[PDB]
């Protein structure tokens, strides 16, 4: 877990106009974000709530470091993801085409019309490149 | 270039009956089979109803010398002969079978049946020699090829002792006269009978429609039918029921349907004789994460029922793509491959079309008053962008790239910056170089940077560029 | 009848030197205890008889057994009886650097030299031949040879210091090569000089008379148990009395573990082969083998000095085993066996194995709680409470008010008691593929035990016949009738 | 070491409606006996009341793990009573008989008539198969 | 006189680029500064001189030294010059899975291709031989040979990479065996491309002129300490200065331990070989040997360039060691030796020894109370930790005599208060301070045997304040003189008599 | 280090006739005296008061153990000392003579007289043998 920290560590000094190493809430969210989160301000305030008695708004590392160590539980799928995106890449070349989206879905039992399906990439697209790469596949995949 | 039929099943060293046997399986549940290599000396004790070892037995079974076939209590008689290391591994492993599951496994003297030595004369491992009495005992030696040790066997009983010859030393560097050779063995019965190498399978694809027809009709329903997410829908009814693996004990790591797959692979054996209870004891190789073996030959029995015999991995590799991977069915592959295995640090390569692709980019930091630091620029795959069209993304596309192209990126002389980030950043640069020119080409980046100047807030360029699109 | 060498041939290949052994025999018999020795370095015999000092336990480096250097501490260890071992050669070393730095001004090492004399014992026993002469920086060498295939010998005649170097194309284990140099020795400080060192005498174990051992008790602090009205309590201080005195072992500074008794012995065999003219100082110099279970050594040929005074050499560890049951640990003499055994030791991972007979009855014998509970411990390497608490019914100390009759009664109910709350956990669940074995051991133990209870009086038979349903003192009382 | 904490751990959470991992001194003495133990209701309550100053009732594992590692000091003579027991059993079946208990005993002094030894035995003995098994041996030297 | 190379024959066995050698004379002299480096993998030489990249500390692979992948650096490590030793293999192995990782992109592996040029060089050197062609799968292959046993090497016609598999019924160290398949080797990656590497120029030591060490020091800060009153201040200060500027060193990013003159001199040496044509980059990768502490390499033959220009090459370690005491460490020159030796090196465990004069003369030396406490500390790990007071089985005695006066004694010898008496005085003052201690030791060993290693200890200490003691008296006038004299009753009057005895 | 810890401990249970380990003020300085230090009594008052707020002058290890943790900073050059040394002793006779005391300083620029120099060597000398051996040359770098 040593990369773990360690990743919560890069991002978190990244932004920090404290010095020291104590940042805000104001910036709690970007911070999340940046380390590839999209979380709702409703979730961003029952945590640093919980966890922050202090009332100031001021954090810093050890507490953060606990606050991922929650989240990341039944998330932390990646794995699993990152494996069924290789499986619908047929073709191997590191893309998912409407073509193959086809057949992983009409293997399954849906049978869609190459509309719906051209629908689908496109509304998982978001370079407009035509086809769905992994960091795509993963976001569609997050939420 | 694979082996086929006859030919290849000979290499694989299934028990035939048990290949046969397969062929059923890998039919009528429409999924490939594929087998890592099995001692070939293990064969016939396997048919002929010997035990294998499971998850509780790692010491490596031995190829060579009367106890050919079983496993050696003393791994320096095993396929490891002569690799100090190897054996010495191989004997802890052992030794801790034999403690850490007493009354579980155990070890005991090996004897060769009648009809085993004749086996072994076949296939010209040992042969009966000259008799020998030695405290008034019948011996009868037996020869092997070996210059380490002397093997010799008992009229009586049956059982195999060895020593070391005349001024020879063992690996370990050990000498000793006449002695049993122990097996290692499990409890059965209240019986001690003694082991060999199992069916270790390579991996299994099945064709994707059979992880549908495992997803219970009601979960799936809840979805299928216009709920459109959908779109990941599918994908988690396939996750979840078709990639997920978990530990298990006696079984290692592995999959419901694969422990199911399990059962049916056993049941098909017994049915040709099989007495030895179990010959698939544990999950695939793929799910092996802590101590991969890059084995050459992959034996693999395709839906068909056909048997095919990969050459080597570079082989394997292929194979799997061209039938497997990139033919509807559900595939995974050891997430050691391409890292460092952490319990033999074994360093399988394979090919990841992710890493294909890699000419692209994201949250790096991956890597490892006066707004300057803050601001949206790391988000190049902003989610709120279905709203646009495939146009404007392409478009805006290059232009946040770019956006990052000269970002906070021209600090290329900020004080010392060591030859690993420049070269990144580069690379990240030779990235956002093609991840363009394909947004472009799908109808029409060393095009015009020229037309290009960010001096300013990047809303100020954005208007530019924008009218740039010319 | 076991087939083990006597006397003078077994003297022979004890490695001990002769008249030491002979001295030996007297404390054997004086003192009416076993004396077991592990193998001796043959190459070392000479030397040790001619006074050289033995290594303690501040020198693990093993000695060497060919080449000139045999019979001494090479500093190489691939100079050593490991010789071409890899891995024992690289521990070796280790060994002696720790020696040298870690107590610094105490060992340290030194050119090896052979006498005159030593050459020709060398000679004799075909270990080197004294061959061509060499000049090489104008000094005058002499070539030894060795069957060896990787190192070459010379030595000096000037000093007669010996250099070695390694052969033409061939490399040490540890991939090494180089030129002449001199072979160093471990050697220990004495009086400001460094003297070399050569093996010393391993005692296997010693094993003592019993009474021998009462006299290791003091007289009034055991009569104050002797001498005591209950009986209970009694075996019990009679017991740790024996204990006490004969069994408990401690860590000593430079002695190793050994106990005092023990230590004792050590001093009556220091002191007689320094009666015979041995200068060198111990030869023997630690606690002995069953004590050393971190790195135990497991040896074929066991030299046995018996309370008679004779000469015994085990041929092989299965024979070993036999001698000390047959004619020690089933004769009244003390003994214990290297807690290892039977274990992986810790240090070099051994796996020797021993006769115990403890083990042998737990196949008959139910467990107590705490064996149950351990076994849970170390069966969570990869869950309900009344089966460990009826154990710890079966085992109450308060039977002792009651009559065998009652007892057995009493016993092999809260036995068939485990046994059903045992029952109903395999008729619950699968849990753990393993979990279920060791429950379907517990049953056919339990089994075991009670119906070995009964035959002694009159198991599944009289089980159909019995209650689950409803559980205070009345589904004991149906029993009381049945096994009548 | 890692199974001596290992096996405390296994019977505290043996029984513990507690759930977190919290239990009272009204089983704290069960727990103990479970283990292999018999403690005084008087050596129950010095050690509960040292440490634990809470006055609440409430002990853990850490509390309880420290407790244990002192007891465990001149009582982990396990080996020495096991080695003992071996010295007995002459004949090597595992138990301990008269016949034996008596020579053991007249060696070392004290000569015992058969009245004398047969006592010996049976309060020893706790099943009535009329010897003493190491678990038996072990009872009578602790207990 | 030693027995060391010279001139040509040397360089020769030195192992580095002639031309490249002979650019350094140039910083040697200039600098007036002896530069030792470790020998260099002869099969390496050329590819270095054709302009090869060397490898930095983010590479520990071992080179080859036979074979078609001779000079460079196998992924296979058995391919490698620790061929047939499997530990080493093995640790080389993981270190290039370690480089290939943990460094993605900035190292990798490539096939080796040997050069048209490259396979005539080898047959020179005599290393293998174009053999007889072979065509495997509609392709050209010829092979190459090698008096090696397991391996059996070919290489590619079209491309020129070459292949290698195991022999029959051979088998790898790792006991491995397999058919035909390229050999990878180590390469770092240079503007997107990925290019080879071979043996860098590893230095031994860095010794230069203590002049050389003066420019290094900021002409004003020499001043506020050469520029004071106090005389004893006034060493002291230049000392300091003397290591703050030369002797003090420190881990850089990625040229390892070294100080601030090494990384300059490193660079200037870089620069001299560019200047000759090296366009590979760097060829001297990293602080010098003598602060390698974790791993350090014991080699035979050392390679020295004097502030002359003369090439030297020492035989032996034995001899290396002479060479830099007659012309370096007893010359006025800057030196330092890897604080390692003479100790277990943590990392490889190894031994190497140097001589060390502070030791070879802490003989006649008396130790210091801290010198002595510390030790005190060190030969209690044979015991076990307690009570210091109270140490014996009896309840009448509880303290071993003369506790702690032998070590205040000793912080009494070594006073600086001296400073204001006449040596006659000193050594008079100190010959008895050190009776005292002997005595007050000579009763702990009178007292009671406390621990068989203790004992050692303190009939050590006597013949050390022994030798001491004795020394001084002869520089002026040891048990002699030592059964006259008071133990019985202990102010400024045992001291009376010990005046007078002296004279 | 261990060493270290082992060091401070040797000393600190060297003088203490308070018995479980606790020592006064009115002698910490003669233990870190005994350990080879020369604090000042300025330095051992700010210090045995900012950790030290007891107000009883009792002192344990745990406290001393700490305050080493501190001076013992940019001081451990013990060895950058020793090496300095090293570099006067040309000759390598293990200690430090007029002669080459004088090299070393000319060739650092400082042209010393024959009597600057034999003056600096009786000051550093504190044996009066007429030279300086290495604890010599470390009392006189670190006094
Ligand atoms: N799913 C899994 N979980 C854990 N370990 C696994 C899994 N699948 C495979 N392994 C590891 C090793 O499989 C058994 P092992 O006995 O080592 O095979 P083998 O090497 O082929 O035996 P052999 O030596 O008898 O020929
Ligand atoms: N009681 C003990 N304490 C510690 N170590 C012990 C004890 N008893 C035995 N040993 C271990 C090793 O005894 C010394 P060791 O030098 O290893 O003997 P050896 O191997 O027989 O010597 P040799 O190599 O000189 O032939
Ligand atoms: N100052 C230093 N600090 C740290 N490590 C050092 C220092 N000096 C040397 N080293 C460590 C390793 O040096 C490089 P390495 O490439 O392993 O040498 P080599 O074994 O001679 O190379 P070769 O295998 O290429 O022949
Ligand atoms: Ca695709
Ligand atoms: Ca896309
Ligand atoms: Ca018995
Ligand atoms: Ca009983
Ligand atoms: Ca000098
Ligand atoms: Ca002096
Ligand atoms: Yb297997
Ligand atoms: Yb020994
Ligand atoms: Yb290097």
């Amino acid at each position: 877990t040593e990369e773990q920290i360690a990743e919560f560590k890069e991002a978190f000094s990244l932004f920090d106009k404290d010095g020291d190493g104590t940042i805000t809430t104001k910036e709690l969210g970007t911070v999340m974000r940046s380390l590839g989160q999209n979380p709702t301000e409703a979730e961003l305030q029952d945590m640093i709530n919980e966890v922050d008695a202090d009332g100031n708004g001021t954090i810093d590392f050890p507490e953060f470091l606990t606050m991922m160590a929650r989240k990341m539980k039944d998330t932390d799928s990646e794995e699993e993801i990152r494996e069924a995106f290789r499986v619908f890449d047929k073709d191997g070349n590191g893309y998912i085409s409407a073509a193959e989206l086809r057949h992983v879905m009409t293997n399954l039992g849906e049978k869609l019309t190459d509309e719906e399906v051209d629908e689908m990439i496109r509304e998982a697209d978001i370079d407009g490149d035509g086809q769905v790469n992994y960091e795509e596949f993963v976001q569609m995949m997050t939420a | 270039d694979v082996l086929k039929g006859e030919k290849a099943l000979k290499a694989s060293g299934l028990v035939p009956e048990h290949a046969d046997a397969f062929k059923k399986i890998a039919r009528e549940l429409n999924t490939y089979i594929l087998f890592r290599p099995v001692n070939k000396l293990a064969t016939n004790l396997i048919k002929s109803g010997v035990a294998t070892k499971g998850l509780n037995v790692h010491g490596k079974s031995s190829d060579w010398g009367p106890v050919a076939g079983y496993i050696p209590f003393d791994q320096d008689l095993s396929k490891k002969h002569g690799q100090q290391l190897a054996v010495e591994k191989g004997n802890l492993e052992n030794k801790k079978s034999i403690t850490e599951h007493e009354g579980e496994i155990g070890k005991i003297p090996l004897k060769l049946d009648h009809l085993r030595i004749e086996e072994l004369k076949e296939n010209g491992i040992i042969l009966k020699g000259k008799k020998e009495i030695d405290n008034g005992k019948k011996y009868y030696l037996l020869e092997s090829n070996n210059q380490v040790y002397e093997f010799r066997i008992s009229d009586e009983n049956n059982e195999v002792q060895y020593k070391t010859k005349e001024g020879k030393i063992t690996v370990l560097g050990e000498k000793f006269n006449w002695r049993n050779i122990e097996v290692m063995a499990k409890n059965v019965e209240g019986v001690l009978k003694p082991l060999t190498a199992d069916y270790d399978l390579f991996a299994l694809a099945p064709s994707l429609t059979e992880i549908k027809k495992q997803i219970p009709q009601k979960e799936w329903d809840k979805v299928v039918n216009t709920p459109n997410e959908k779109q990941k829908g599918v994908t988690n009814l396939l996750i979840k029921y078709g990639i997920e693996r978990k530990p298990d004990s006696t079984k290692g790591t592995l999959s419901n349907w694969q422990k199911q797959m399990l059962d049916r692979l056993n049941e098909a054996v017994k049915y040709t004789g099989y007495t030895g209870g179990d010959v698939v004891n544990h999950g695939t190789e793929q799910d092996n994460e802590e101590f991969p073996e890059k084995d050459n030959e992959i034996f693999i029995i395709n839906p068909e029922g056909e048997f095919i015999l990969t050459k080597n991995w570079e082989m394997t590799g292929r194979f799997i793509e061209k039938n497997i991977t990139g033919k509807d069915y559900l595939y995974y592959f050891n997430r050691s491959y391409n890292k460092i295995a952490p319990g033999n640090k074994a360093y399988i390569e394979w090919t990841d079309p992710i890493t294909k692709a890699k000419i692209n980019t994201i949250p790096t930091s991956a890597e490892f008053s006066v707004k300057k630091i803050a601001g949206y620029l790391s988000d190049y795959y902003n989610s709120a962008n279905h709203i646009f069209s495939q146009e404007k993304k392409r478009k805006i596309s290059i232009f946040r790239g770019i956006q990052a192209y000269n970002e906070i990126e021209n600090v290329l002389k900020s004080k010392q910056i060591a030859p690993e980030y420049k070269n990144y950043f580069q690379y990240l640069k030779e990235r956002i170089t093609n991840q363009v020119q394909l947004l472009l080409t799908h109808q029409k980046f060393k095009l015009l940077y020229k037309q290009l100047n960010f001096t300013e807030n990047e809303t100020d360029n954005f208007e530019v560029f924008q009218k740039i699109i010319d």
